[PDB]
């Protein structure tokens, strides 16, 4: 019987020279907003979610909720699309900058296409484009996100020479393989809207807590069970030098605080972990079992 | 789209001839190959190939055993494939008896590189090893090619026999009394941090429990002497970021009735291990928590 | 192309080509069984009334 698959067609004529470009990407993810039968060209691929304003982190919380699809096979007038099932094995092509060895867990990443030109330019159609998303091991992923929410955080800071150049130096990963360097999220001396969302999803998580959890591991350090509350009480005190002959001898602790609004606090400390939760847990999509030389294609049991 | 064509059984390959028979039958061309039936061709399991050297082959020959692959900078050897009784060597759990016992076994240039490699990093060990699965099929040579089972059921080709997950004594442990009809099986690196290095403690905790919240509840129980020593050197010194202090992956699941010793039996010197017999495996990724 | 008079440029003939082309709209209706619907169909049980 026929395997299940997901047609689409192109609203815009397609040239003997750009059918020939999509039998290269025959075996490669595409990413697909929703899972559907039918589907036009623009519905296909990640360019739907391109925008000026919208950086990095809108493709990834929106990329983990679309549906994986490798593309199946070409029909001229028609293109299949196949749906992994979780638990099969797969073949991708290497879209990803960095070469993989067997056994590597892979993850989707938005593109991540830095200023000087190399290969990228395949298949421009009608004023559109077929981005497709990084393939790439789950360490490059774990550290490009923290490269990322980094430059974030310097982006206030770039009068100065010292930030000026540690910006720079996690510009360009140095990766076992050839080295890509990361395109820097401020622009116009002015961060965008996603990653400042982010910041503040970090700093607030990292600020609202230390003024709350004081009232609570007071409390909590009185019964003993576990044994560390009071060592973690000091914890609390945030000093890297031993202390002073002068203040500290318990971390400050907020005064009198009015009935309710600890509540407030209390709940907004949760609003934001649920802004961090896009980037706090990267997770796998597939587990390459065996690649073919030239690292090229491989073959990945999925996983999601 | 016949109303018959919906009201048809769905069609088993067994019943088809195969594919190569198929394509004889219509062009009558004989071929000393017997395609007349087709091996391997009912395997749920996935697998895949592995060149191992012959210095990491000992205690391997028997099928069931884990392979881990170990990044190790220089990018000559990109990598190294350990089991993991050569990863007993390094952890604290083992016996001292054991340790010298089996330490003795990997006196190969080619296994000493993994103690060094061990040795060499500053940054933690489970971020080096990706599990890859369980030993079958070993290719015993001067450079053994070992198959290893991504998932699916560890068995012989033929299904004549069904291979084991043999896991050393001192690293399989049991939270609970009273055994489940099933239980799932993780593997759980946890470092106990102290001054020159934070040596790791390897073990395998086969449990009912599936859920992750109720999972870790339960692992910090007697883990917490090693959580209280991280959370008190994470105060001894400043300006030292040591992250998670036990790692847990899902490894896989054993029906709970097929666990009972055994023993290893290699240049005559037995090594008690349990052995869980119909081990499933369902690989799952390293999970960091406090 | 008509014939010019005297003193006035005369009229180049012009051959023109153009082009059509084809455009594709295909499409699709899902119809569902229910897996109880299809066991009642292939197999069947004790045959009672």
């Amino acid at each position: 019987a026929m395997e299940a698959n997901i047609f689409c067609t192109f609203d815009h004529k397609l040239s003997i020279a750009d059918v020939g470009k999509l039998t290269k990407l025959v075996a490669a993810v595409v990413p697909i907003p929703q899972r559907l039968h039918l589907i036009k060209h623009y519905q296909l691929g990640l360019h739907q979610f391109v925008d000026h304003t919208r950086g990095y982190v809108r493709l990834r919380g929106l990329l983990r909720n679309m549906t994986l699809t490798l593309m199946r096979r070409v029909e001229g007038n028609q293109i299949l699309l196949h749906v992994p099932t979780h638990g099969l094995l797969y073949t991708v092509l290497n879209t990803g900058p960095v070469t993989w060895e067997k056994g590597d867990a892979l993850c989707v990443l938005p593109p991540l296409f830095h200023g000087p030109l190399a290969r990228e330019n395949l298949l421009t159609l009608g004023q559109w484009e077929l981005v497709l998303p990084w393939i790439v091991p789950m360490p490059l992923a774990l550290e490009i996100n923290q490269r990322l929410l980094i430059m974030g955080l310097f982006s206030l800071d770039r009068s100065y020479e010292e930030v000026k150049a540690a910006v720079q130096q996690l510009q360009t990963i140095t990766f076992r393989d050839a080295t890509f360097t990361i395109p820097d999220p401020v622009i116009d001396q002015h961060l965008l809207i996603d990653m400042k969302t982010a910041c503040l999803s970090m700093s607030m998580v990292a600020n609202l807590a230390s003024e709350l959890t004081m009232t609570y591991v007071r409390k909590l350090a009185l019964e003993d069970s576990s044994m560390l509350l009071v060592k973690c009480q000091e914890l609390l005190m945030r000093l890297d030098r031993e202390r002073s002959v002068g203040e500290p001898r318990t971390p400050a602790r907020p005064q009198h605080v009015s009935p309710d609004d600890e509540i407030a606090r209390l709940s907004a400390l949760f609003v934001m972990l649920r802004q961090l939760d896009d980037l706090i847990r990267e997770q796998v999509v597939f587990t390459v079992c065996d690649v073919s030389p030239d690292n090229k294609s491989a073959t990945c049991i999925f996983k999601g | 789209m016949d109303a018959r064509a919906v009201a048809k059984r769905p069609r088993d390959p067994a019943d088809e001839d195969n594919e190569l028979v198929t394509a004889l039958k219509a062009k009558r061309e004989v071929n000393t190959i017997s395609v007349r039936y087709l091996y391997h061709a009912d395997h749920q399991a996935l697998t895949a190939r592995f060149f191992v050297p012959e210095g990491l082959v000992e205690f391997e020959a028997q099928p069931g055993a884990l392979l881990i692959r170990m990044e190790t900078g220089c990018d000559s050897p990109r990598h190294l494939y350990i089991s993991l009784y050569l990863l007993g060597i390094r952890a604290s759990n083992v016996s001292a008896s054991t340790r010298c016992l089996l330490e003795s076994v990997y006196t190969a240039s080619a296994a000493r590189a993994a103690l060094q490699w061990l040795d060499l990093g500053p940054h933690l060990l489970h971020r080096r090893l990706e599990t890859l699965g369980c030993v079958k099929t070993v290719s015993l040579g001067i450079t053994s090619l070992l198959t290893c089972v991504m998932r699916g059921y560890l068995y012989n080709t033929l299904k004549t026999e069904v291979f084991a997950l043999m896991i050393p004594k001192d690293m399989y442990l049991t939270w609970e009394e009273t055994r489940g009809r099933l239980q799932y099986v993780y593997l759980i690196i946890v470092y106990d941090y102290d001054g020159p290095e934070t040596r790791p403690g390897i073990y395998v905790l086969t449990s009912s429990i599936a859920h992750w919240q109720t999972l870790v509840d339960v692992a910090r129980g007697k883990f917490a002497r090693e959580r209280c020593s991280f959370v008190n050197r994470r105060i001894t010194r400043p300006r030292q970021i040591p992250l998670c202090t036990g790692v847990i992956q899902k490894l896989g699941w054993c029906l709970a009735d097929d666990i009972h010793t055994s023993f290893l039996v290699h240049k005559e010197l037995k090594l008690s291990v349990v052995r869980l017999d119909n081990f499933s495996v369902e690989l799952g990724d390293f999970r960091e928590f406090v | 192309r008509v014939a010019s008079g005297a003193g006035l440029p005369t009229s180049r003939q012009t051959t023109i080509m153009v082009t059509k082309y084809s455009e594709k709209s295909p499409i699709t209706i899902p119809f569902e069984l229910s897996a109880a619907c299809l066991t009642y169909l292939r197999e069947t049980f004790e045959g009672t009334i």
